RNA sequence: GAGUCGGCAAACAGACUUUGAUCCGGAGAUCUCUGAAUGGGGGAACCCACCUAGGAUAACCUAGGUAUCUUGUACUGAAUCCAUAGGUGCAAGAGGCGAACCAGGGGAACUGAAACAUCUAAGUACCCUGAGGAAAAGAAAUCAACCGAGAUUCCCUUAG
RNA sequence: AAUGGGUCAGCGACUUAUAUUCAGUGGCAAGCUUAACCGUAUAGGGUAGGCGUAGCGAAAGCGAGUCUUAAUAGGGCGUUUAGUCGCUGGGUAUAGACCCGAAACCGGGCGAUCUAUCCAUGAGCAGGUUGAAGGUUAGGUAACACUGACUGGAGGACCGAACCCACUCCCGUUGAAAAGGUAGGGGAUGACUUGUGGAUCGGAGUGAAAGGCUAAUCAAGCUCGGAGAUAGCUGGUUCUC
RNA sequence: AUUAAAAACACAGCACUCUGCAAACACGAAAGUGGACGUAUAGGGUGUGACGCCUGCCCGGUGCCGGAAGGUUAAUUGAUG
RNA sequence: AGCCUGCUUGUGUAGGAUAGGUGGGAGGCUUUGAAGCGUGGACGCCAGUUCGCGUGGAGCCAUCCUUGAAAUACCACCCUGGCAUGCUUGAGGUUCUAACUCUGGUCCGUAAUCCGGAUCGAGGACAGUGUAUGGUGGGCAGUUUGACUGGGGCGGUCUCC
RNA sequence: CUUGACUGCGAGACAGACACGUCGAGCAGGUACGAAAGUAGGUCUUAGUGAUCCGGUGGUUCUGUAUGGAAGGGCCAUCG
């Protein structure tokens, strides 16, 4: 019922349409950018956007090759 | 007062029937909530106090159509 | 077209009217304070103000404004970047009263049942909210039986 | 020697509507009659409908018959000569239904100027006693215990006026007074008394509690409505033969 | 208040019991407010009623508190006939 | 608890050795069916069976060969002891944050212990509320609680022979 | 030996406010016994009981909300 956005979900794909609880439509996914409810009225623009999908989520994944490395320092003195 | 602000359900009133059939006045309220829902449009919440009835409205028809003819009634969000 | 200055209230004064009073109708002018009462208060008929314009000689006076809300619009702009809340100014409208009628919200009990609980009384009385001169309803997802009728309202029957 | 009436003069109790039944009296008559409504409107029109001309059966149905029945038997009900619409009476139904009369129940207000509690802010308590704790001082003990003297001025302390109360008698009972007076009595620096303003209200308040109080009203205020509650009860019911 | 001032109520003291704070509890269809700008030495309810000596036996009934988890058991489910 | 895959494991009387069967099927010869004893992995209504045969590209179970209520080899279909897992669902526990809650802090509207908004914190899918439902419930309510009767109460009696 | 502790009724009475109740010759259809007249519609007699409304069960010729059916209702028998 909804299009993902994320592929980093414990039980989500790339843009696959999901059907999943009420809640987790309502309360978490729509307000934070990473799904949007399957409706009947764009679907003809998802499919003329569908490169714009790797970009971003390759360079996430990215981003987290040099990320992680400062991370691990323990150099924070309590 | 105890009005969903989308469908305008407010409370009603009926009987409450015994086994020996004894009437009594009752009232039937709406299973009214407070939920703060996410305009993208706006970028903030808006939070109105609603039936579950009309979360399941705003869940079909989305929040900007009801939140669009809740002000040509004109409530407070 | 000949008297008049309202009544209880008859007299009396000073007067007015054929150059047309009084009287009657239409349109204006004035219209103190209270009261929705609306500049702020208040124990109704009272108390204290502000702003603008003009006039006034250590005192004021005239004429306008100055409530709240809703809607629309302009300007302004918090946390918070953008813009939102909010705030200021304008325009328009509202509020209160009235016997009933109407449409709704909430709704008894005595009573009857020869007691009394279901039931009745009765969706009555009452309280509340709106609207109009009427309102409401109204142009078949309606009824009829294989024939047909065609919106709604009101009345007489079918029928106690 | 039961009730009721002081008396007089006025007033004061079988109505009205709508359905119906019976009698009387009329019109039409195997038919009678219209309701809304139309009407130059008490006319005329309008016969939709109502009742009658046929009944039996729970019904389908069948019909001078029908039902029951296995029955053409029995038995029940029915079948040759009248009904309908007015009008006037007597009844009945539903309405306050002959009139007057509860205690009460419910609904909307009005009241805490009396009172019960409380809140705020003020103020009253003549006069006389008693003499707590503390202190000072002399004694007295290792300091402490503990004794006198002086001081101090406590207390829901004491006696007593104002004030507040109300235990007793008598009076008064148609009062001076819808709860008092006169003699005596209790408290009287407090859990006191009181002014002014405010708060709480009717299955609801407040109550040092008595069913007390909430405007001379209280085991559920007052007022207005439902309402002409209801009354198998009481009282009354008017001229004549 | 207006026939009962008392032996009645109150009372200091006592005990039981509740309540960890947005307290138990009360008034409020609710918001809120009191409790309380308090916090278990506090606050509510209840009984007893200074003080002195004391306050015996009973847990069957009923309540209150705790306990397994066996039977029963409601809406809702909807197998099967 | 529902479903599937290869379906491998079937050890009774008697059968060397196996019974849950249904059809093509009478011989298995794809390194035969690598074989006499047998290494190890499993289990056995226990000495019954599978694969690396100890070595190797080798005739064993003899397909009625007996026997047994149906025989093994060929090759398709399912289930049963059930191996495993996902395609699911139902009850618990723990955890998370994002709903929700806060009669917590701090900013802001604002000159506000209200109330919103933002943010931090804390709890947390609990709490709580709506609806349905069992339980408790004189806290409150509308009522009922018979007549006769040498007055009433008590006892007795109410219908029938 | 056997079911007359029958089915349909029922002339006429008794009792009686009503609802109830009591007795019953005879007729039809089928049966017991008896050779046959005939007796047999319970028991020598009078107590042994309970209205309606609700429901249950078995029939049915009836109805059956457009129609064909059902549902529900009606009548008949019966139970609580």
């Amino acid at each position: 019922e909804v299009i993902l956005l994320e592929k980093v979900a414990n039980l989500g794909n790339l843009g696959d349409k999901v059907n999943i609880k009420g809640g987790y439509a309502r309360n978490f996914l729509l307000p934070q950018g990473k799904a949007t409810v399957a409706t009947a009225e764009n679907v003809a623009a998802f499919e003329a956007r569908r490169a714009e999908l790797e970009k971003a989520a390759a360079e996430k994944k990215a981003a987290a090759e040099a990320r992680a490395a400062q991370l691990s320092e323990l150099v924070v003195t309590l | 007062s105890r009005v969903c602000q989308v469908t305008g359900k407010g409370p009603v009133t009926g009987n409450n029937i015994s086994h020996a059939h004894n009437k009594t006045r009752r009232r039937f309220l709406p299973n009214l909530q407070h939920h703060r829902f996410w305009v993208e449009s706006e970028k903030r919440f808006v939070r109105l106090r609603v039936s579950a009835k009309g979360m399941r409205i705003i869940d079909k028809r989305g929040i900007e159509a009801v939140l669009a003819d809740l002000r040509a009634r004109g409530e407070k969000f």
